[PDB]
């Protein structure tokens, strides 16, 4: 508990110092602090906040105060303070689980991993959230992206065969020719939007892709039925009626990742976030499963050929869909690989258990404190796919202003330079050029991590997302909770206080089949199997 | 070089407007306290002013006092409005290096 009065009275006594009139003001807050029995949890948030901020005004005022050692001590009490605060104070979880499968078709690998959640948590309340104007955003990303293939291959026919022509070089060459497509898409739909405000998202490309790609409008709109009704008879809730995200600050960044970057799981970061804040529960990607339940496996202990509790969580989980069939055509990849006397112990344990609530651990009764956002981890990093608030949460609110500041440096920087309409490469030179003018000791964080906008999901490893919505964000979001800041752009801080906002690990199994299937992002290894693909296709092998 | 205004005796409800105005000194209240002192109690801090402009307030006292700074920050303000008998005493604003002489506030009822 944080020290009272008469307790900062003795740390900053100084023999023969008169009690200065902003170290009264200190005093007395303090007091003010200690009698705020009736008070919210945010209430005494802020209160601490302006604690704080008398005490850096007295130290800025005594420079050479004999006091100020003490109130240095002082100011981290404060942050000891937010965290009890933060740990003691816990709220009930308003029971949704909330999803989201925005920009094409939800996938039947989706509806069935959301299935195993409704099956074992009856008492929660299920949104997927989709969007009913852009059902075409993936055809579209889909169309560009084969299209460049096609004429980076053409272009480049006889060096196909080179032994220098990389995988590299072709992702390179390619990602000129979709900068141009994709710039001339978004070019298409600014124009369409000024000359017809009513339109819709699938209006302009359904008649883009008609018009540039000679594709079906009948089947297209065959496509959007489908969609429509697969998502409405699977708990659909559509952002084009959610009312506070559509008039609030971030609905123009979410359009953005949506429509101009084709960025689906970008689009979901800013997505998420206002979910949490307008309505409160639990949010969980697509690819995560529900928490195996505890004493389900507890007698099975792992083989010493198994050297990672992610291995073996994927072991496990692969031991309930061979045995059980949840979910068809789960992989048992890594279940098979096992001594078939470890095998026989999980089929056993499985046929006497015959009830999913069993099987999986169900959430039931979740708190979290009104000041956060829970966050799960892997690799000991956070990572926003599992996520806990109670509605407008303060890290919530935080969490936006995050957005508002990231997006707001990045639009800034590489609009006006977009806008003199040169092609990828000078585009890039400029963005480079720029980010170097305005980088400072405060941003560089930040700064050295975006070049690469302009290659998400086009490029192996264009990971610019991460910083710009996801994990970052929520680093930057405690640091300014427990430094009473806002729009940190410098997100240090320590693993341990990060442990302090960790979504229970027993509710949830990370380590899914799905999860290894990233949808917005691809890596080195992956890139070179696609050209080598590419390649043999284009040669027709 | 200061000049400490406002005061006076107001009936319960009443609204006062306290003035500090300094000359000579560059932003001689870039930083602002104000403390009130009433006969046998000890000082108690009202409100403050960082440099950052931000209002900090005495829970005894927020929703009922505005305390601002004109944009050289020479002269600060408190408005004071809704005044309790509570409120009774003798008010002092404090700058870095600044500190007036005492506004006298009396509230009737
Ligand atoms: O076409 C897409 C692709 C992604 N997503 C969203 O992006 C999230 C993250 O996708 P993924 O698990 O592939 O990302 P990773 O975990 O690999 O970063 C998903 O749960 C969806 O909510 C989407 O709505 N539509
Ligand atoms: O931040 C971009 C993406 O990467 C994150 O690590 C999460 O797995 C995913 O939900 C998010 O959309
Ligand atoms: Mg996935
Ligand atoms: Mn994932």
């Amino acid at each position: 508990s944080l020290v009272n009065r008469k307790q900062l009275e003795k740390m900053a006594n100084v023999r023969f110092r008169v009690q200065e009139d902003e170290y009264v003001a200190i005093l007395d807050a303090l007091e003010e602090y200690h009698n705020m029995s009736e008070n919210t949890v945010v209430e005494k948030y802020l209160k601490l906040k302006d604690i704080n901020s008398l005490t850096d005004t007295y130290i800025d005022t005594y420079k050479k105060s004999g006091r100020n050692k003490a109130l240095k001590k002082f100011k981290e009490y404060l942050v000891i303070e937010i965290l009890e605060l933060k740990n003691s104070n816990l709220t009930p979880v308003e029971k949704n689980l909330h999803f989201i499968w925005i920009g094409g078709q939800i996938n039947d690998t989706a509806i069935n991993y959301i299935n195993q959640w409704k099956d074992v948590n009856s008492d929660y309340n299920v949104n997927v959230f989709y969007d009913s104007n852009a059902f075409l955003i993936n055809t579209l990303k889909k169309t560009i992206i084969e299209s460049a293939s096609n004429d980076t291959l053409e272009s480049f026919r006889e060096n196909l065969n080179d032994p220098e022509f990389n995988h590299t070089a072709f992702f390179r060459k390619r990602m000129q020719i979709i900068y141009d497509k994709q710039q001339n898409f978004i070019n298409y739909y600014k124009a369409q939007k000024e000359e017809n405000p009513d339109l819709i998202i699938d209006d302009i490309v359904k008649t883009y892709l008609s018009n540039e790609y000679s594709k079906d409008i009948d089947e297209l709109n065959a496509y959007i039925e489908e969609s429509l009704n697969k998502v409405t008879e699977n708990s659909g809730n559509d952002v084009r009626n959610f009312e506070e995200f559509k008039t609030g600050e971030v609905f123009n960044l979410y359009e953005q990742e949506l429509v101009e970057r084709w960025n689906l799981a970008g689009a979901s970061d800013i997505l998420r976030v206002a979910i949490l804040k307008n309505i409160g529960g639990v949010y969980l990607d697509v690819d995560m499963l529900p928490g195996i339940h505890p004493d389900l496996f507890k007698d099975i202990n792992k083989p010493d050929s198994v050297k990672t509790a992610v291995d073996w969580e994927e072991m496990q989980l692969e031991a309930i869909m061979k045995h059980k069939e949840y979910i068809p055509e789960y992989t048992s990849k890594h279940f098979d690989t096992l001594d078939e006397e470890v095998q026989s112990s999980f089929e056993s344990v499985l046929a006497s258990k015959s009830d999913k609530s069993e099987i999986f651990l169900p959430l039931g009764d979740i708190e979290v404190s009104p000041l956060e956002v829970k966050i799960a981890f892997a690799k000991g990093s956070i990572i926003n796919q599992a996520l806990i608030s109670a509605k407008d949460s303060y890290c919530s609110d935080l969490l936006i202003k995050q957005i508002q500041n990231r997006y707001k440096i990045l639009n800034d920087t590489l609009g006006p330079i977009i806008s003199q309409g040169n092609d990828f490469n000078t585009t890039m030179n400029n963005f480079g050029e720029s980010l170097g003018a305005i980088a400072n000791e405060e941003n560089i964080s930040f700064i050295a991590k975006i070049g690469s906008y302009l290659r998400v999901g086009f490029y192996p490893e264009a990971n610019t997302t991460i910083t710009l919505s996801g994990p970052t964000i929520y680093a930057g979001a405690y640091k300014d909770l427990l430094t009473f800041k806002e729009m940190s752009i410098d997100t240090s801080i320590l693993s341990s206080e990060l442990r302090n906002f960790e979504f229970p690990k027993v509710n949830i199994s990370q380590a899914t089949e799905q999860e290894k299937n990233s949808l917005w992002q691809f890596n080195e290894e992956r890139a070179k199997i696609q050209f080598e693909e590419y390649k043999k296709n284009y040669f027709e092998g | 070089q200061l000049v400490e205004s406002g005061g006076g005796l107001v009936q319960t409800g009443g609204s006062l407007r306290l003035s500090c105005a300094s000359s000579g000194s560059i932003a001689g209240f870039e930083t602002v306290t104000w403390s009130r002192q009433a006969p046998g109690k000890s000082l108690q801090w009202v409100a403050s002013m960082t440099k950052t402009n931000n209002e900090i307030y005495s829970d005894s006292v927020k929703g009922r006092f505005i305390i601002s700074r004109d944009n050289a920050k020479n002269t600060v303000y408190l408005q004071m409005n809704s005044l309790k008998p509570e409120d009774t005493g003798v008010y002092f604003c404090k700058g870095p290096e600044l500190r007036g002489q005492g506004i006298q506030v009396t509230v009737s009822s």
